[PDB]
């Protein structure tokens, strides 16, 4: 079962959809993966939201993304599955975290921004 | 006491303006004294607060920036006098100490304890760097007594401020070693306790370490990078800096040091972050460990060599004649290999005469042969004789991508 | 090497190895464990022999101790090696003029192993003779 | 002629026991050995 | 180097002097068998 | 142990080369112009040198041939290559060993 | 089984004069002392 | 005194409208101000592509380098910023000001300053609706 402090963690066709997401941008080269490349975009500002993994063992190594995130004000989610996560990356190896970048002249910038959304209602 | 530190905070932020500062230079120095000494004080006396950090965490990045803006004033006052000394000297607080080594005067245009000055005075000097400081002086220190004394008195005033700023900032780098094993036990764990110390006040806080992304972690606390200074090793490491110093990596071979280094930034870095995570006197240090283990299993692996493997024999020797190919496709490719027609035509010599040699300056040996037409050869050269395409050296895979990327390189270079 | 080459105990033992590889070829070494020539050859063809494997293999034969082969040479003796192929007898023409045996050291473990690729092949083809393809003519 | 080296060889015989005779580590080529010869070869495939 | 630099400093453009230098650092190789050459020129580079 | 130059003789030494220098009066070598005068023959000559050792030979090597490929490629798109030149030039602290 | 013992031993041999040759220490670490001992003398005589 | 808010409004802006070349100086004066004294490089980098080297970034940039006192760099930017469009103002201040901190002399740019001022540039601006001149005015602005 998922972790507790893993929030806020998806749900299954929210993350799917996320998922997606990563997927378009990683053929758009739009997207970072890895803990410490989000770090850096959230450094930037060119995150636009950040994905973790719920099922990272050991979940602290994440755990100061969603900080990062909240004193930034950009929105993220954890998912379930680093697995699925770093396939939809496009890496065989399992990863934590992905961030979507930001560029205006995405053809996935529509579909970007809906995650966005999303991700934010799930905030509170 | 306990309550000054934010007035001490405002004091610095206030020195936040830009050079000229003059009469900000006055006010600067103003707070050093009133400030920078009691802040010392404090630390001395043991037992005042283990709350001071965040405070202190908030304060030293300040102080970083603050030292910064000292060193780039004491470059300004002494630029056009010897120009090239910022160059060849990075670190502020050693440039203050050459600068005023440089002052100092009475033999010093022959030889003081000119070249013993530096050594013992401002400590760091290492040969080399000293042997570059004088080559810049025999060209371009001009030595022609200061602007004014004013000028002078000023620069003075300048080392003793920078200096001070400097011993604080010491003092406290050694405080949060002192306390560190509370601070961010894993990071210690992973690494050692002074190291992480540097590491964690270069940062800032904890948080702000964890902050950091893994990569920049190698090179704080590089030395300033000068073009002139030597940099390869045999270790290949470029980063050198305070992690790579070390026993986790400077225990292994030379071999490993830079994928040990690589290794260990990362490792730090989710130890800090651990670290950041945790609240206070959890002090967990079990992922550390295990992180430290793991760590220590790779430098083993990266030793240990490959084992001898079964010396791959010779394929019995049949002589078969199985592939008959060609084709436009395959022609080409085959191309590149055979002789070409004028290959085969220099191979060809005339028989009687004295057969024609291109005298080249490495060889003269190289004969022509039947190449050159005997019409053509009584005259002069030929281009029928540069025919082909099909074997006009073309790069491997590698060198092409290589040179795609030096293209990029010097495009980016333009823009 | 003693621990590399596979080593013989007696005549029969010989002659079942000659008669047994039917694929590969065969060189034997007939020599005097202790003598340096023949421990120099052992050496070298401890190298070859890996190399060589799929086509040639390695033996050697302490002359002392297994003297049923001094018919091989007349009892001339030194500390040679002896090509075998489909139990037929492989013949080496070098300078030397021992046409048989090569009962001199080669030091190139390349050489070495040409000649034995040469021998090989002529054994392939069926010939019993074969040029080497170096010339030796000094290590009579 | 092989005598300096006798003491050693008896000083081995002394000390080993079986069982670390048995845990001998098969040796790695330290100087990468036969990666070089595959880079060479590859190079100079004729 | 460090001399060298310096005295080249005096006749070239301090880039390409670095440069020089840097090159003359490099990692030699033989066999397998490195070392580095934080002292003494390479005599084989086209400028040496 | 350090470099076997002290400073005292480095002090000397370097002094005798600046005094020499400023006797002569030198301009000292400026960097290759981005757009040099001399540049394309200078380049021309190099790429001359560098081929001059297979002028002779009939087959090349694998790195011979590279070599070779490498001059053509120089020849032929010489702007490119001259840019490339001056950004290792400018640049590029380290190298392939 | 002393056979496969000796020809890992040979190996062993062949690679510590090898790293001699290379100029790489050969700080093997699961030999025993005294057969390591043995190594070190043979290819100090080697060296000779 | 409240400066993670301003960098927070900063980067909303940015989300909002990434090209507006106005935000990314202002992220740039935030950044010189000293917090990171980093990730600035990067950053400048990043306001260049997304603002096309807009002039007034450009302009910022050299400021920030200025305030540093890495002068040669703070001039080269402003050249750059008045190469991309002489007719704003501000960028012409800075030149003088540097030229002043340095050796290097005014001819030139009075020569050159034969092209408008007040068109646009804001403290110019200001300065215009504190007159008639041009010369005073730039004189003003250097005190």
């Amino acid at each position: 079962a998922p972790n507790p402090k893993a929030f806020p963690l998806a749900d299954a066709a929210l993350t799917q959809q996320i998922l997606d997401v990563v997927q378009q941008a990683a053929n758009l080269r739009q997207l970072k993966k890895g803990a410490n490349e989000a770090t850096k975009t959230l450094n930037r500002g060119i995150s636009e939201f950040i994905i973790m993994a719920a099922d990272c063992e050991p979940i602290e190594i994440l755990l100061h993304l969603p900080l990062l995130c909240e004193d930034k004000n950009v929105p993220y989610v954890f998912v379930p599955s680093r697995v699925a996560l770093g396939r939809a990356c496009g890496v065989s190896r399992p990863v934590i975290a992905a961030s979507i970048t930001t560029n205006d002249a995405s053809a996935i910038k529509t579909q970007i921004y809906a995650v966005k959304d999303k991700i934010e209602t799930l905030l509170i | 006491p306990f309550e000054i530190l934010p007035e001490s905070i405002e004091l610095f932020r206030t020195l936040a303006l830009i050079s000229p500062d003059r009469l900000s230079l006055s006010e600067t120095a103003q707070i050093l004294p009133k400030i920078v000494d009691l802040k010392r004080i404090l630390q001395q006396q043991e037992i005042d607060f283990i709350k001071l950090l965040p405070f202190f965490n908030e304060i030293i990045p300040l102080i970083k920036s603050n030292i910064k803006l000292m060193h780039n004033f004491l470059i300004s006052l002494y630029s056009r006098r010897f120009p090239e000394l910022s160059s060849l000297i990075p670190s502020p607080l050693q440039y203050s100490k050459v600068i005023s080594i440089l002052e100092n005067e009475n033999y010093s245009k022959n030889e003081s304890d000119e070249l013993f000055f530096h050594l013992e005075n401002k400590a760091k000097l290492t040969r080399e760097q000293i042997l570059v400081l004088t080559m810049s002086m025999k060209t371009s220190f001009k030595n022609k007594e200061p602007l004014d004394i004013k000028t002078r008195t000023q620069i003075l005033e300048a080392n003793s401020i920078l200096e001070n700023l400097w011993k604080l900032q010491e003092d406290i780098g050694q405080y949060i070693a002192s306390k560190i094993s509370i601070i961010a036990p894993n990071v210690c764990f992973l690494v050692g306790p002074e190291i992480a110390a540097q590491l964690i006040a270069h940062a800032g806080g904890v948080l702000e370490f964890s902050r950091i992304p893994s990569c920049n972690i190698a090179s704080i606390g590089k030395n300033k990078h000068l073009s002139h200074e030597l940099h390869t090793l045999e270790s290949g490491v470029r980063q050198e800096g305070y992690l790579f110093a070390s026993d986790m990596i400077q225990k292994f071979p030379v071999s490993v040091h830079k994928q040990m280094l690589r290794m260990l930034c990362a490792k730090v870095s989710l130890a800090a972050r651990v670290d950041a995570g945790q609240k206070n006197g959890d002090r967990n240090t079990v992922l550390a460990h295990k992180w430290k283990a793991e760590l220590s299993k790779k430098a083993r692996k990266l030793s240990e060599a490959p084992s001898i493997s079964e010396t791959k024999a010779l394929p019995i020797p049949e002589d078969q004649p199985k592939k008959k190919r060609a084709g436009r496709k395959f022609r080409k490719y085959k191309e590149k290999f055979r002789l070409s027609h004028v290959r085969q035509l220099q191979n060809r010599m005339e028989f009687g005469k004295q057969e024609q040699t291109v005298l080249d300056s490495y060889g003269e040996e190289v004969g022509l042969g039947m190449s050159n037409t005997s019409l053509q050869q009584a005259v002069g050269a030929t281009s029928g004789s540069r025919r082909s395409a099909g074997n006009q050296a073309k790069l491997t895979k590698v060198m092409k991508h290589r040179i795609s990327e030096a293209n990029q390189q010097a495009d980016e270079f333009l823009i | 090497a003693s621990v590399l080459l596979p080593q013989l105990r007696t005549g029969w033992h010989v002659d079942q190895a000659i008669v047994t590889e039917t694929k590969r070829l065969v060189v034997i070494r007939f020599g005097r464990k202790n003598d340096r020539q023949c421990m120099i050859m052992d050496e070298l063809l401890s190298s070859i022999a890996e190399r060589v494997r799929n086509f040639a293999v390695i033996y050697l034969c302490d002359i002392d101790e297994v003297s049923d082969f001094d018919e091989m040479y007349e009892l001339t003796d030194p500390m040679t090696v002896m090509f075998f192929y489909h139990n037929k007898h492989m013949m080496c023409d070098f300078g030397t003029g021992n046409n048989n045996k090569l009962n001199f050291i080669v030091d190139d473990k390349q050489e070495m192993i040409d000649i034995l690729e040469t021998i090989f092949r002529g054994a392939r083809k069926n010939k019993g003779l074969v040029v080497s393809p170096y010339d030796y003519n000094h290590k009579r | 002629g092989n005598v300096d080296l006798n003491k050693l060889t008896e000083e081995r015989e002394k000390l080993l026991q079986s069982q670390i005779d048995e845990n001998l580590a098969q040796l790695t080529k330290n100087a990468s050995n036969p990666i070089q010869v595959n880079k060479p070869n590859a190079a100079t495939d004729a | 180097f460090t001399l060298l630099n310096r005295l080249l400093r005096l006749i070239v453009d301090p880039n390409i002097a670095d440069y020089i230098t840097a090159k003359n650092n490099v990692v030699i190789n033989f066999k397998d068998m490195s070392h580095v050459n934080k002292y003494g020129l390479i005599r084989g580079l086209k400028f040496a | 142990n350090g470099p076997e130059i002290t400073p005292e003789e480095a002090t000397t030494i370097f002094s005798v080369m600046v005094e020499w220098l400023e006797s002569r009066s030198f301009s000292p070598i400026p960097f290759p112009p981005l757009t040099y005068k001399n540049d394309t023959k200078i380049l021309v000559l190099a790429l001359e040198d560098l081929k001059d050792v297979y002028a002779s030979k009939v087959r090349l090597n694998a790195s011979e041939r590279e070599e070779l490929a490498l001059i053509e490629e120089a020849y032929d798109n010489p702007h490119d290559t001259l840019n490339r030149i001056k950004k290792y030039l400018l640049t590029q602290r380290v190298f392939k060993p | 089984i002393r056979q496969k013992k000796a020809r890992t031993i040979l190996q062993h041999l062949s690679e510590a004069w090898r790293c001699w040759k290379a100029n790489i220490p050969w700080d093997v670490p699961g030999m025993p002392a005294p057969i390591k001992k043995i190594i070190e003398r043979y290819i100090k005589s080697k060296a000779d | 005194g409240n400066l993670d808010q301003a960098e927070l409004l900063v980067t909303q802006a940015l989300q909002k409208f990434p090209s507006n070349a106005l935000l990314w100086v202002e992220q740039i004066k935030l950044f010189k101000h000293g917090n990171k004294s980093s990730l600035k490089k990067t950053i400048f980098q990043d306001a260049l592509r997304r603002t096309q080297n807009d002039h007034r970034v450009l302009l910022e940039i050299g400021v920030s380098f200025y305030a540093e006192a890495q002068y040669e760099t703070s001039l080269k930017w402003l050249e750059r910023a008045l190469k991309k469009c002489s007719r704003y103002g501000d960028t012409w201040v800075w030149l003088f000001r540097t030229y002043a901190r340095l050796g290097k002399d005014t001819v030139d740019l009075y020569n050159m300053f034969d092209q408008c001022e007040p068109t646009y540039g804001p403290e110019w601006i200001a300065a215009s609706k504190n007159c008639t001149p041009r010369e005073i005015l730039l004189r003003l602005m250097n005190d």
